[PDB]
RNA sequence: CUCGAUGUCGGCUCGUCGCAUCCUGGGGCUGGAGUCGGUCCCAAGGGUUGGGCUGUUCGCCCAUUAAAGCGGCACGCGAGCUGGGUUCAGAACGUCGUGAGACAGUUCGGUCCCUAUCCGCUGCGCGCGGAGGAAUCUUGAGAAGGGCUGUCUUUAGUACGAGAGGACCGAGACGGACUGACCUCUGGUGUGCCAGUUGUUCUGCCAAGAGCAUGGCUGGUUGGCUACGUCGGGUUGUGAUAACCGCUGAAAGCAUCUAAGCGGGAAGCACGCUUCAAGAUAAGGGUUCCCACAGGAGUGUUCCUGGUAAGGUCCCCGAGAGAUGAUCGGGUUGAUAGGCCAGACGUGGACGCAUCGUAAGGUGUGGAGCUGACUGGUACUAAUAGACCGAGGACUUUCA
RNA sequence: GUAGCGAAAUUCCUUGUCGGGUAAGUUCCGACCUGCACGAAUGGAGUAACGAUUUCCCUACUGUCUCCACCAUGAACUCGG
RNA sequence: CCCUAAACCGACACUGGUGGAUAGGUAGAGUAUACCGAGGCGAUCGAGUGAAUCGUGGUGAAGGAACUCGGCAAAAUGCCC
RNA sequence: GUCCGAACCCACUUCAGUUGAAAAUGGAGGGGAUGAGUUGUGGAUAGGGGUGAAAGGCCAAUCAAACACCGUGAUAGCUGG
């Protein structure tokens, strides 16, 4: 999606590039995951674009998924799971919610989820 | 003391055409919609002659009771903007009148203001045309410094005015002596040659040309 | 664009093969010259039996820019190499043949021989 | 560069008592089961949700 | 906006053929010499098509007396009697700036569909 | 004055001031015919080039320009830079000395530290005030900027001139430098988009992909930023003047621009143009909005607390804004952002299949697939829900 | 003061003079000899090869520059320690 | 027990120094370099944020040393037959 | 006492560092790299002495005469109190 305009995440922006995989990955894995407010909004975008191409069902849209990603397990739950979900949803496949702050370094912390009810 | 003709447009972005000689113009597009006169400044109350414009979609929600209240003298709908145009003759225009797009014709000259786009803190360099040291041969950390700020002890002072970094752009702007392209006044659409400033979706205020021209 | 110390190729019979330019003529602190600007320059290369020599100060017109011209309609010109066209003092070739295609700025009411003699005008 | 002299008291205080925070607003639970302060726009510490009374949702387990 | 777009909808041409870059192209364009009126063909390939509306331009390169020329016409200026398209091209991309460090068979084109 | 250190030559960078003016502006006198000049009177608004040699300043030279001004500011400017020169230790030459060594002689090499406390300056905020509390638009005391100039055509081959040559005063066209905004055009960028590709490792393998090597490299590239780009500007003018030129006119029967009085006259002065501006505490002005609450002590009712009105702020979504503050817009009565759908830009022909080839691969299906910022829709997601501040008819006096 | 060298790591005057190289060269390269104040083992004059030595020139190449613009990063900036 | 080191010499749990041995694969001439193996690590304050500015890299139109004391720095070149 | 080039030894240029990561280093290049090479272990030379392919260089992080202690509370026509 949309480049990130200031500093990149991690240092770098191909350690950004990877830590929005991985955190993509571990969404779709565990549906919920507590990741820092701009972290979580950070990868919204991306992971809302793999849900999509998730909600057709074949094997070049796995393909292309398994560009990112690159875990067949979490491409097995995309497709199978998280895809069929969404049939009637229209966009906004997650959702984040502001959770606190981090006491080590005032980290304000959320949650990014996969809306877990169906549209219908 | 100068007689002004005005209206006040959203800057939409640019184009180009080519005009009858099949010359490549560049033209800024304006939403120069209706604007109704809101007040009449005259010399007996104000002090000055002057007519108070509005312009712009508003919700209603957003409109507090006493702009509800000014807008209700007035007799108009509420607007967003509020602009005063200072001319000679505010005496022939009413409360509520309707001012579009066609105040201007096809080659009126006009004189665009507009706030312009902002850069934040800018250094010497950028805001103010320095000359920076070399990029190499010995220079040391100064690459892009403003140099000497002053001379010694006479005076111990740095002058003032002297131009240093800080923040440049969002400021008044008037381009001069811009020739109107054309006016489709059904849609509210003006044509400038030329560019103005602001970013797109800023206010802009279309006047009569100062200097007529060059 | 044309600055001090360019040096162009000549589309001239002149017998010169480069010039280098030493200045730019047209006002104080002028930078760039452009297609149709006139020039003074040094012959840095010159064929051996001819009548232009070797470090000989001369005035140019320049033809061919690599840059790009832009034109009132729109539209832009690009060639492949600088070149200049020698003058007399006057602003008449010290050629009688012009080399290569030459731009139509030569024919702003200015250089008629060297439009005349030229193989293609773009 | 290094400081000439030693700050005075009132100039010393004057910028020093610049250096403060502010103070956490806190908004009541909207879950009438819990009525416990948190932050606006953030899950409730005490009950795990978020939302108006009428639609509320889990957002931490605890 | 789509204003804009409407606004520019104005000064296109519908008489534009289709061709792509690697094409070859004739470029009739009026010049205006003195009192007449003229039209001048310059022929070439189509080395580049940057795109959009009525800022649609292309460039044509050809070679003449020695030296390449290029030029750079906005696809719907006035100054465009017609385009002729002569050849279609066989290229893999979209800019054919390549083509400026190359002449004579390393410098031609296939033609599409042999 | 300074040796319990005031760093110094030249350059770079950034200026500012003077006028003893180099250009442009105005004038008097000429041994001023015209074109050109000389000279001295006004005049500091703007301008006042790039190179070769040398550490240089200076100077000579090259090509220009309207011109390539002279000076001050610690021979302005090293807590701004350089370090080529000079004044460290090495070394050599010439010369001087028996020698150690020496030279305002030359020659090659030779550590330039600092996180800014105060004033100063450039920007950006918070607070209080502006005699009620607010919203919105403003006046302008004052402040800042801008102010440069050439060529060509015409008047006119006219005036002048024996000819050669050749105008003033007016009109127009195009420029150089500078500068404001802007990104439609052109150019640059591109850690993002598409494609190709080398080495390797991995997803079990084929297929299809992924990590790393500067984004591995290579070819393009929308948006944003930008100049090398595109548009615009300096002004026509007005008032008082300078040098200067006068009108009338005595003292002084004449004469005299002056003593009474009146007038022409410059890029200079003040305006005209642009911008900032009521902390302009002299705190301004117009329009609109809310309004006579509650409880204590009281002592001309005072004054202090409390809940509010109009209005705001916290908070959240953002950008046309931004270091942070701030600014601007939106917050379900919603298109603010994301997602989704569609289009445009960009790339350049995805996977799979069919087919031809031994294979690398070619062809079709098919301008395919992918795809950011641009555009238009669309509440799917997040803008939940709530708090806090904020007057009291607003001190007093005299008028009307 | 011989041979040889000489405006030289030596020449003050000095940017000596003449030639070459440049559009323009106080440097350089070749000479001249007027050697302030060269000179023969404190060696003289040469010399292939060699040199992170010093100097001048040509070409290639370039953000060194005309004239800078944009990108990412470690600080700087904001928050917590 | 540490031992090309957080345990030794450096005042430090210090981008320095410290002798010897083992040292695999693919590309490669190679013990260079790239990616991996055996094995070991994620480094001892973090989280953000497109300010200027400094450091470290990258790209660049036209020109190509005009920069500068000086082509300093960079680019170009680069390997095998 | 060959050539290119790692380890290794060195330290030519540049940038950074300069209250440093470091009381001399780091990044990028650079020189030597079978030799007058480099390096471990132990040993010998000691202060008017050492040793020195020679810089007044080095002799335990300031050497035109080390460091420690003693003469000693050296002396100072000088500065300070
Ligand atoms: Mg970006
Ligand atoms: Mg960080
Ligand atoms: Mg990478
Ligand atoms: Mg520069
Ligand atoms: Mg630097
Ligand atoms: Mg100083
Ligand atoms: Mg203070
Ligand atoms: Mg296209
Ligand atoms: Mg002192
Ligand atoms: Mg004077
Ligand atoms: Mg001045
Ligand atoms: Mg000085
Ligand atoms: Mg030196
Ligand atoms: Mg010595
Ligand atoms: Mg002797
Ligand atoms: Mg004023
Ligand atoms: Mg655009
Ligand atoms: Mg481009
Ligand atoms: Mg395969
Ligand atoms: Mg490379
Ligand atoms: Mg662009
Ligand atoms: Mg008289
Ligand atoms: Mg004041
Ligand atoms: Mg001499
Ligand atoms: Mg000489
Ligand atoms: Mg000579
Ligand atoms: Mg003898
Ligand atoms: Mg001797
Ligand atoms: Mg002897
Ligand atoms: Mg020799
Ligand atoms: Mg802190
Ligand atoms: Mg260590
Ligand atoms: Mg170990
Ligand atoms: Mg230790
Ligand atoms: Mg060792
Ligand atoms: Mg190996
Ligand atoms: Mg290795
Ligand atoms: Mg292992
Ligand atoms: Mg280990
Ligand atoms: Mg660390
Ligand atoms: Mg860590
Ligand atoms: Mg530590
Ligand atoms: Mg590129
Ligand atoms: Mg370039
Ligand atoms: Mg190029
Ligand atoms: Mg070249
Ligand atoms: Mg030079
Ligand atoms: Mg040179
Ligand atoms: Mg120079
Ligand atoms: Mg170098
Ligand atoms: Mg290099
Ligand atoms: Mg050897
Ligand atoms: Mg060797
Ligand atoms: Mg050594
Ligand atoms: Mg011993
Ligand atoms: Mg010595
Ligand atoms: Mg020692
Ligand atoms: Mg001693
Ligand atoms: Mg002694
Ligand atoms: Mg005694
Ligand atoms: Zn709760």
């Amino acid at each position: 999606p949309k480049p990130t305009k200031g500093p990149r995440l991690g240092g770098s922006p191909a350690h950004e590039r990877i830590i929005l995989r991985n955190l993509a990955s571990q969404l779709f894995e565990h549906g919920r995951v507590v990741t820092t407010v701009t972290k979580a909004k950070r990868v919204r975008p991306l992971a809302e674009k793999l849900i999509n191409r998730a909600k057709t069902d074949t094997v070049a849209n796995r393909r292309f998924v398994n560009r990112t990603i690159t875990d067949r397990g979490i491409v097995h739950i995309l497709f199978t799971e998280i895809g069929p979900r969404m049939e009637g949803r229209d966009g906004g496949y997650t959702r984040v919610t502001r959770i606190g702050i981090r006491k080590g370094d005032n980290a304000p912390m959320a949650v990014i989820e996969v809306i877990s009810d169906k549209v219908a | 003391e100068r007689t002004v003709k005005g209206v006040l447009g959203t800057k939409l972005g640019m184009t180009q055409l080519w005009d009858e000689h099949n010359r490549l113009v560049p033209v800024t597009v304006i939403q120069a919609g209706p604007c109704v006169v809101t007040q009449v400044r005259t010399p007996e109350t104000d002090g000055y002659s002057a007519v108070q414009l509005g312009y712009g979609a508003v919700k209603a929600k957003n409109v507090t009771k006493p702009e509800a209240g000014h807008f209700e003298k007035a007799g108009v709908t509420p607007r967003r903007h509020l602009v005063e145009l200072r001319t000679a003759d505010a005496s022939e225009y009413t409360l509520g009148q309707e001012i579009a797009a066609d105040v201007f014709s096809e080659s009126d000259f006009v004189d665009v203001t507009g706030t312009s786009k902002g850069k934040g803190t800018a250094g010497v360099m950028k805001r103010h045309g320095f000359g920076g040291l070399r990029a190499t041969h010995g220079v040391h950390r100064k690459h892009r410094s403003p140099g000497s700020i002053g001379g010694c002890s006479t005076p111990g002072k740095v002058i003032k005015g002297l131009r240093m970094a800080g923040r440049m752009g969002v400021e008044r702007v008037t381009v001069q002596n811009l020739q109107v392209h054309s006016v489709d006044a059904e849609r509210g659409i003006m044509l400038v040659r030329g560019a103005v400033p602001g970013p797109k979706g800023s206010l802009l205020v279309v006047r009569s040309a100062a200097k007529k021209a060059a | 664009m044309i600055q001090q110390e360019t040096r162009l190729k000549v589309a001239d019979n002149t017998g010169a093969k480069e010039l280098l330019c030493i200045r730019v003529l047209g006002g104080s602190k002028r930078r760039y010259a452009y297609l149709g600007d006139t020039i003074v320059c040094t012959v840095k290369d010159a064929i051996p039996g001819g009548n232009v020599k070797k470090g000989e100060v001369v005035k140019a017109v320049v033809v061919r820019t690599v840059k790009s011209h832009r034109r009132p309609d729109g539209s832009y010109i690009k060639f492949d190499e600088n070149a200049a066209v020698l003058l007399k003092g006057d602003g008449e070739p010290r050629g009688t043949r012009i080399f290569g295609p030459i731009a139509r700025e030569l024919r702003e009411k200015k250089f008629m021989r060297i439009v005349s003699l030229a193989p293609e005008v773009i | 560069a290094v400081p000439k002299r030693k700050m005075s008291r009132s100039n010393t205080r004057h910028r020093r008592s610049q250096w403060k925070t502010v103070a956490t607003k806190l908004v009541t639970c909207a879950n009438p089961a819990c009525g416990e302060k948190h932050l606006p726009h953030t899950a409730c510490p005490s009950c795990g949700g978020y939302g108006p009374r009428g639609d509320r949702r889990q957002v931490v387990e605890a | 906006s789509n204003i804009i777009d409407e606004i520019d909808k104005a000064s296109m041409r519908d008489d534009i053929p289709e061709f792509r870059p690697g094409d070859s192209v004739k470029v009739h364009v009026k010049v205006v010499e003195g009192s007449r009126t003229r039209v001048q063909v310059f022929s070439g390939i189509v080395i580049s098509r940057t795109g959009g509306g009525v800022q649609e331009s292309f460039t044509v390169r050809k070679l003449s007396f020695g030296t390449g020329v290029e030029r750079t016409f906005p696809l719907h200026s006035p100054i465009i009697d017609k385009i002729e398209v002569d050849r279609h091209g066989a290229v893999r991309r979209a800019k054919l700036y390549y083509l400026r460090g190359r002449r004579g068979k390393a410098a031609k084109i296939k033609e599409r569909g042999s």
